[PDB]
This record gives structure tokens, C-alpha cells and sequence, in this order.
RNA sequence: CGCGACCUCAGAUCAGACGUGGCGACCCGCUGAAUUUAAGCAUAUUAGUCAGCGGAGGAAAAGAAACUAACCAGGAUUCCCUCAGUAACGGCGAGUGAACAGGGAAGAGCCCAGCGCCGAAUCCCCGCCCCGCGGGGCGCGGGACAUGUGGCGUACGGAAG
RNA sequence: CGGCCCCCGGCGCGCGCCCGGGUCUUCCCGGAGUCGGGUUGCUUGGGAAUGCAGCCCAAAGCGGGUGGUAAACUCCAUCUA
């Protein structure tokens, strides 16, 4: 039975859900591009912190390379999303025998 | 096909490829004037999607600023008032040094219209900007009506009224609950607004 | 090197793009045949070269060049450095050819900081071979040998002049 | 300087209010001015109705305006799609067009393209040559009017959704009591709460 | 040793063209007090104003969302009435103080760099001819810009083959 | 109300341009010392910092920003600088 407030709040009215609009195609997969830094990476090099971070990580602590990253880089979850770039990056190319 | 593979070597620019050239190039520019024409851009992808086309009529300036917040012009560091205003040390100057460029270029030139400008070099002191200029009486500007808005008279001098990206960006000016001080117009617009004390005949 | 930049030069020479003249010529000669003698196909394919980095970085990415001439002496370096890890990513063979100016006044153009060769005729393919082969051999296979050696870091020849005679002077004193 | 039992006052004029006093002595000059752009917009421009583009049924965003409706800005592209013309071609026709507008409901959905439907049934229009495409010969006398006022359909249309005649029913009048809204109340304010002690509760096993 | 090409450049009373300065009531960018109030005075208020400096047009600025909202959702910018002397700021003292709704005038939307495809199919200049009133362009023949990237097709509302 | 002279607009003979809609398949899909973080000044009603700016650190691509009390996890709305 219909209200104002509660769980199910609100007038019902049927949804119209359809495919987005194509703004949200903004940040997506693009192989193309992906071809682009993936060639560039390894064209150019690294950044000194991420240098270091390769090594903090590798040898000396997680925690503290995401301290590092933290420091060097904005917030929490930036810190996050570089910590995983450099973790596969390092176990993909450090551990290929 | 190449401009992609610029931008993303251009982005990444603490890297070893890029931070040589860019020391070299900042040594480059130092040893040379403060105000003078570079006969083409050395960041193409960036001064193309700036508005650089490579045609007659465009013009880049390489321009030379002064890093660092400004002192008080006041002698002695006094100011004669309340302790309100004694910071002659501190004071950082709400407009960008980028800004600052493109009216040192645009008042060296008059006769050029400032479009957009942008960074090519720093080292501690000496902060590099370099300036596309369009010139609004060649002909090749004067046709091709997608570049005709700068030659009408109310684009004369936009680097100092605050017309281009980084005098927009000093401005403060968007859209969102983030800016209400310049609601609309200008900030003086605002306070113009909300400070006019409005009477009718009726009342 | 120059005999290999010669037999390139020898190769490329014949590859030219059209000017304006000879253009506007062909232009004026193929329309008054095809409105005289109504010609559906008189010509089947045009063999021509590609120039710039915007064209030369879509053929290598696409696998259209079969070979690839990078200029030298590009005043920005970054215009120019992705493109030989790129075509050798792609697999692409490339040589590295000193003077801009002498690519440009092979396109009538003052300068042209790219060539690619991607069509050939019937009687070159065997040149073509030869240089694309002593081109893998020089630049291609080499890559990895490439990418780890440094650049530069030499002295000015009169420190290296003061450091000889010191290392001179320390030979002395312990023989 | 305060006196017997008055209100406490806090003026605003402190900063300097007489150079800035904008009095409204145009304000007849104003109307006069827009009286005539409006006439002159009428005469001179078109044919076409004053306040030219036609508005959809819109519904205002708050707890307090959403029970009313407003004309809006425009026609919300897949509204426009559904109807079947193309953008700039509902530009031309007369249909104001706001790529922005989303949709969310199938009911205004189906109200607009109703209202598309309707405009699209009273259009007449005129092409240059008179070769008549998708029109006919001079219908109603050239339609007896060329301009329309205050909006085409006047967009307001505030439904009246009457329900009178009823009996009341069964236990439902005795079952949707006051009970319900705190019960209501009571559960969005500890629904998350309760999954977490459900959530230990699978935990602790 | 010399010649040539590119690139950085300098000179001229070189051919052509452009900015200076004035007014400044309205507008834009920077800067910037103190008298006054707080019955005293430092934070505060006066005020993001007066003064100073730089720009243009009959309007300028802004302007097509990195928006508002949080429900039956709206939808560029400006202006008025409301919101409201409210939320909030403040030796929480003096005082300062918006916004989204909502109703109205106006209503107009768009383009470019990237992505590739088109044999640079693009543009400026020079000279003679087709020619018009009070004046300047579609074609013809060669000197440049441009392949380190012209123009068409294209713009996040999807586009292209 | 009437006559003359002068100026601007919208009808109708030539010169120059001229392919959009729907179904299916394939492919493309984005603005960087920039956002953001720390710190310091000015400003705002904007408070665990509304906006602007100096110095330092300085990106991502199921990304980035906003969601008005700082922070972590998670879901959703909206936008695409
Ligand atoms: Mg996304
Ligand atoms: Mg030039
Ligand atoms: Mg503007
Ligand atoms: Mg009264
Ligand atoms: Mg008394
Ligand atoms: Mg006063
Ligand atoms: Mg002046
Ligand atoms: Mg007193
Ligand atoms: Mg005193
Ligand atoms: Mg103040
Ligand atoms: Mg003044
Ligand atoms: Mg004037
Ligand atoms: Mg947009
Ligand atoms: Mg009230
Ligand atoms: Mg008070
Ligand atoms: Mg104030
Ligand atoms: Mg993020
Ligand atoms: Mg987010
Ligand atoms: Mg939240
Ligand atoms: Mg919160």
C-alpha cells in the first residue's frame, strides 16, 4: 500500500530504462589508446617516486608503499588505483623468466 | 596519427626522454630574451588544440615571467593603517602568471589578438610561456569565416579585460553552487546586483 | 651511411610525389581524355610515397609501410621519438637518415621528417628487398642492444687533455 | 539609543545605498518598449504564433511544486525520436528541442508524445514553391488566423482526477491506520542496522 | 677551399597593412585604504568600495553544464518579484548575509584539436584579359605558406564506412 | 490630408554550389604542470578551508569532478572540465 516515507518512497511510476547516453563513453577501455600507453611506458621509462614505489613494494612493505604514494599523489584512493598499476606492472614484467 | 603519442609523451613530462629536453630547453630559453617571436611552436599538438593553425597569420611568442608571489609596493615595508593590512612580505596576486604573459605579449603587440598561451618551461625562477597570436588584418583571417569573430572590434585587447582560457580561469567564473560570489557577469556584476537597493513607484 | 643514404636516394628519386605543375598537367590531360574518349579506367594504380608523421604513424599502425625513412635533424626531438619504437613494435623496418632538408627536396617541400614507402613497382621489389633487409639488419635487430646504451657524457677535450697527463703522472709515480 | 519594548532592527545601511538606488521611473517606459517589440516581433517576423515554440508537460523537482505541473523547455530527444522527426527539421517545424531533458517516466513519455501528436495534427504549414508538399489547397481559408497567444495548447492542463462515487469498503478501513507511517518511519531508520547485526548474527556462528 | 638545401636569425626610408592618443555616465581585469561603527580598540564593519592603473562596444560581461536536485525530477546566459533579512558568517558582540525552487520578458543554437578517409581536392600574393552605374569579384598564366599538417566530411545530443 | 526630391528593405530574367531518412554489419570515441593533495595569503554566507593565487608533490582510463561535516568501505544519482 502507497506513502509518502519508508522503504518504497515515493509515487510509483514505471521505469524507462534504456542505453546511455554517450557521455558516460568518456573514461572506457580503448584499445587503442591502451596500445598508446602501453607502448609509451616502456618507450619512455618512470617517474622517480614510482622508481622507488617498484622498490618499497618489491622488497620493503605494501603498507608503506602506500604510504609513499599517499604522500606523493593525492588521496587514498589514487594511492589505491597506482599501487595496483605498479603491482602488475612489476609482476608482469619483473616475473617473466 | 602522431598527436595522440605527443600529448601522452607530453603528460607523462617527469620522466628521463622528456625532463633532458626540457632542461635543455629551459637553458635554451633562459640565455634568450624575455619578449620574442619564435618563428613556430615547439608543442604543436597543444597549440593546435589551442587554436594554432599552420598558416599565415599565426604568431607564437615565446615570453619570459618572474616566478614568485608580489611585495607591496609601499616604502619600507609600511603600510600606515590597522593591523589588518601589515603583510607587505605576502601577498599572491589572483591573477596566473600565465595571464600576466599574455598581457605583456598582447600590450607589446597590440596589434595581435591574443588567443591562448601556454607552458613550455621552468626552472626555480624563470617560468616559460609561449603565446599564439592572430593577426586580425591578413587576409587568410580576414576569409575562412570559422576565424572571423577575433577581427570584430569587441575582441581588441582580450589578455587584459580577461577574455582567454587562463584570464577566465583567474575570473572564477562557472557553473555550480561553487560560485555564488560571481553569479553572473563578474564579481562586480554580483555586488552590483545584490547591492542595489531596488525601490519602485509602488510600494 | 652514405653509400646506403645514396642507394635510398637512388631508390626514393623515382617514388616522387606530383607538384603543382606537372599536377595541374596531369589533372587537365586525364579530363579532356575521359571527355573525349570517355575512359572508364585509364589508370590502375598509382604508385607514390606518403610523407608526414601524421600519415607515416597510421600506415605503420595499419601495416602499410614496407619501409620507413625518419629524418635527423627535427629541432623538437618528441615530434619524431615514438615513431621508431613504433614501427618496431609493428615490426616495421626504419632508418634513421641525417638532413631533413634533403627529404624535403625529395617532396618539394622544405622539410618532410618522414618517408614511407609502401607500394612498390614490378622491377623494384628486389631493390627494395635489399635495402630492407641490410635497413633489419642495422636498425631492427639491434633494438635491444640500442635501448640500454647511454648517450653523450663526454668531457670538453681540455679536461680530458688535464685528466690524461694526471693519469700519466700517476703511472709514473707507481712504475 | 534603544527605547520601550520594540523589535530588535539590524538595517542593512551602513554601506553607501544612495549612489546605487535604481527607482522603476521607466517602468511604463519598459512596458511600452516591450509592448511594442512584442507587436513588432509579430508583425514583421512571421506568421508564425507569438511565444513561438511549443512547451512540454513538465513536473517541477521538490517535495513542494511536484504535485503541480509547467510548461518546460523542450521536447527531450527520445520523445522526439518516439514521435519520429528529425532534430533540426522540429526546429524548423516549430518544436522546441532540449537535448538534455532525460526521460524517466513512460507515463510523461507517452504525454508528450501525445502533445507531439496533437501539435503535428494542428500544424499547417507553407513551402516556398507551390508545388504542395504535405500540405493541400488553402485549408479554412488560410486557417482564418495567423497568430496564436499565451502558448499553442495553453500547456498547463491541470487534470482533475475526480474518483467520487465510492462505498466504503472491507478490513482496509481498518487496517491503514496511524500505525503505519511510524512503523514505516521506524523501519528506514533501522533497516542498514539490522542487516548488520544479521550479517554478525550469520558471523558468529 | 667553394657551391647548394634546411634551421636559428639581423637590416632597410623594401611592397602592402596594423597598435599608440582622447572621452570614460554604463561594462571588464588588477589593486586598494582610512575617517565611521563596535558608545573604548586590535578580529570585524566601513569595503572586496573611495582613490590609482590597464581595455573596448552601444552595449559590455556571462552563456550551451565536470549544473540544480534527491522526487511522479528538471535543463544555455541575462533581468524583475519572491525565496529572505532566511540558511549561514561574526571579540556568535557590533553587524554581514546568498542560493535552489516557483511565476514572468527573452528565446538560438553551435564550432574546433583528437579518431581516420579524401594523390593538399586548402590559402595569401603578382601580371594580362570577361565585365557594370556611386565600387569590388567567379576564371587565365607563376612566386610564396602549408606534410612538424590547409580545407571538406565530422563533435559526446554520438559519429564514420 | 495632398505634390516633389533623396535613402533602406521584401517579389521576378543570368553567373556559382547541390545529397538526407530508416534497418543490419564493422570501426572510432576526446583538451595535462591540468585536476587533485599539502602549505601559505586575499576573498566569500560557505562552515575539517566557497572562489582565486604563490611554492612543493603531482595522475588516472569501469577514469575524473560534484552529492554543502573531515576520514575509510560500499551502493546510487548527475555531469564530462
Ligand atoms: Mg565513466
Ligand atoms: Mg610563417
Ligand atoms: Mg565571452
Ligand atoms: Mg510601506
Ligand atoms: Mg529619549
Ligand atoms: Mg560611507
Ligand atoms: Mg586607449
Ligand atoms: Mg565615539
Ligand atoms: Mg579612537
Ligand atoms: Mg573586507
Ligand atoms: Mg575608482
Ligand atoms: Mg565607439
Ligand atoms: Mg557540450
Ligand atoms: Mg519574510
Ligand atoms: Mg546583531
Ligand atoms: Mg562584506
Ligand atoms: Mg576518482
Ligand atoms: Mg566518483
Ligand atoms: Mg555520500
Ligand atoms: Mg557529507
Amino acid at each position: 500500500y502507497p506513502m509518502a516515507v519508508g522503504l518504497n518512497k515515493g509515487h510509483k511510476v514505471t521505469k524507462n530504462v534504456s542505453k546511455p547516453r554517450h557521455s558516460r563513453r568518456r573514461g572506457r577501455l580503448t584499445k587503442h589508446t591502451k596500445f598508446v600507453r602501453d607502448m609509451i611506458r616502456e618507450v619512455c621509462g618512470f617517474a622517480p617516486y614510482e622508481r622507488r614505489a617498484m622498490e618499497l613494494l618489491k622488497v620493503s612493505k605494501d603498507k608503506r608503499a602506500l604510504k609513499f604514494i599517499k604522500k606523493r599523489v593525492g588521496t587514498h584512493i589514487r594511492a589505491k588505483r597506482k599501487r595496483e598499476e605498479l603491482s602488475n606492472v612489476l609482476a608482469a614484467m619483473r616475473k617473466a623468466a | 596519427g602522431a598527436y595522440k603519442y605527443i600529448q601522452e609523451l607530453w603528460r607523462k613530462k617527469q620522466s628521463d626522454v622528456m625532463r633532458f629536453l626540457l632542461r635543455v630547453r629551459c637553458w635554451q630559453y633562459r640565455q634568450l630574451s624575455a619578449l620574442h617571436r619564435a618563428p613556430r611552436p615547439t608543442r604543436p599538438d597543444k597549440a593546435r588544440r589551442l587554436g594554432y593553425k599552420a598558416k599565415q597569420g599565426y604568431v607564437i611568442y615565446r615570453i619570459r615571467v618572474r616566478r614568485g608571489g608580489r611585495k607591496r609596493p609601499v616604502p619600507k615595508g609600511a603600510t600606515y593603517g590597522k593591523p589588518v593590512h601589515h603583510g607587505v612580505n605576502q601577498l599572491k596576486f589572483a591573477r596566473s602568471l600565465q595571464s600576466v604573459a599574455e598581457e605583456r605579449a598582447g600590450r607589446h603587440c597590440g596589434a595581435l589578438r591574443v588567443l591562448n598561451s601556454y607552458w613550455v618551461g621552468e626552472d626555480s625562477t624563470y617560468k616559460f610561456f609561449e603565446v599564439i597570436l592572430i593577426d586580425p588584418f591578413h587576409k587568410a583571417i580576414r576569409r575562412n569565416p570559422d576565424t572571423q569573430w577575433i577581427t570584430k572590434p569587441v575582441h581588441k585587447h582580450r589578455e587584459m579585460r580577461g577574455l582567454t582560457s587562463a584570464g577566465r580561469k583567474s575570473r572564477g567564473l562557472g557553473k555550480g553552487h561553487k560560485f555564488h560570489h560571481t553569479i553572473g557577469g563578474s564579481r562586480r556584476a554580483a555586488w552590483r546586483r545584490r547591492n542595489t537597493l531596488q525601490l519602485h513607484r509602488y510600494r | 651511411d652514405r653509400q646506403t643514404a645514396t642507394q635510398l636516394l637512388k631508390l626514393a628519386h623515382k617514388y616522387r610525389p606530383e607538384t603543382k605543375q606537372e599536377k595541374k598537367q596531369r589533372l587537365l590531360a586525364r579530363a579532356e581524355k575521359k571527355a573525349a574518349g570517355k575512359g572508364d579506367v585509364p589508370t590502375k594504380r598509382p604508385p607514390v610515397l606518403r610523407a608526414g608523421v601524421n600519415t607515416v604513424t597510421t600506415l605503420v599502425e595499419n601495416k602499410k609501410a614496407q619501409l620507413v625513412v625518419i629524418a635527423h635533424d627535427v629541432d623538437p626531438i618528441e615530434l619524431v621519438v615514438f615513431l621508431p619504437a613504433l614501427c618496431r613494435k609493428m615490426g616495421v623496418p626504419y632508418c634513421i637518415i641525417k638532413g631533413k632538408a634533403r627529404l624535403g627536396r625529395l617532396v618539394h617541400r622544405k622539410t618532410c621528417t618522414t618517408v614511407a614507402f609502401t607500394q612498390v613497382n614490378s622491377e623494384d621489389k628486389g631493390a627494395l628487398a635489399k635495402l630492407v633487409e641490410a635497413i633489419r639488419t642495422n636498425y631492427n635487430d639491434r633494438y635491444d642492444e640500442i635501448r640500454r646504451h647511454w648517450g653523450g657524457n663526454v668531457l670538453g677535450p681540455k679536461s680530458v687533455a688535464r685528466i690524461a697527463k694526471l693519469e700519466k703522472a700517476k703511472a709514473k709515480e707507481l712504475a | 539609543a534603544p527605547s520601550r519594548n520594540g523589535m530588535v532592527l539590524k538595517p542593512h545601511f551602513h554601506k553607501d545605498w544612495q549612489r546605487r538606488v535604481a527607482t522603476w521611473f521607466n517602468q511604463p517606459a519598459r512596458k511600452i518598449r516591450r509592448r511594442k517589440a512584442r507587436q513588432a516581433k509579430a508583425r514583421r517576423i512571421a506568421p508564425r504564433p507569438a511565444s513561438g515554440p511549443i512547451r512540454p508537460i513538465v513536473r517541477c523537482p521538490t517535495v513542494r511544486y511536484h504535485t503541480k505541473v509547467r510548461a518546460g523547455r523542450g521536447f527531450s530527444l527520445e520523445e522526439l525520436r518516439v514521435a519520429g522527426i528529425h532534430k533540426k527539421v522540429a526546429r524548423t517545424i516549430g518544436i522546441s528541442v532540449d537535448p538534455r531533458r532525460r526521460n524517466k517516466s513512460t507515463e510523461s513519455l507517452q504525454a508528450n508524445v501525445q502533445r507531439l501528436k496533437e501539435y503535428r495534427s494542428k500544424l499547417i504549414l507553407f513551402p516556398r514553391k507551390p508545388s504542395a508538399p504535405k500540405k493541400g489547397d488553402s485549408s479554412a481559408e488560410e486557417l482564418k488566423l495567423a497568430t496564436q497567444l499565451t502558448g499553442p495548447v495553453m500547456p498547463v492542463r491541470n487534470v482533475y482526477k475526480k474518483e467520487k462515487a465510492r462505498v466504503i469498503t472491507e478490513e482496509e478501513k481498518n487496517f491503514k491506520a496511524f500505525a503505519s507511517l511510524r512503523m514505516a518511519r521506524a523501519n528506514a531508520r533501522l533497516f542498514g542496522i539490522r542487516a548488520k547485526r544479521a550479517k554478525e548474527a550469520a558471523e558468529q556462528d
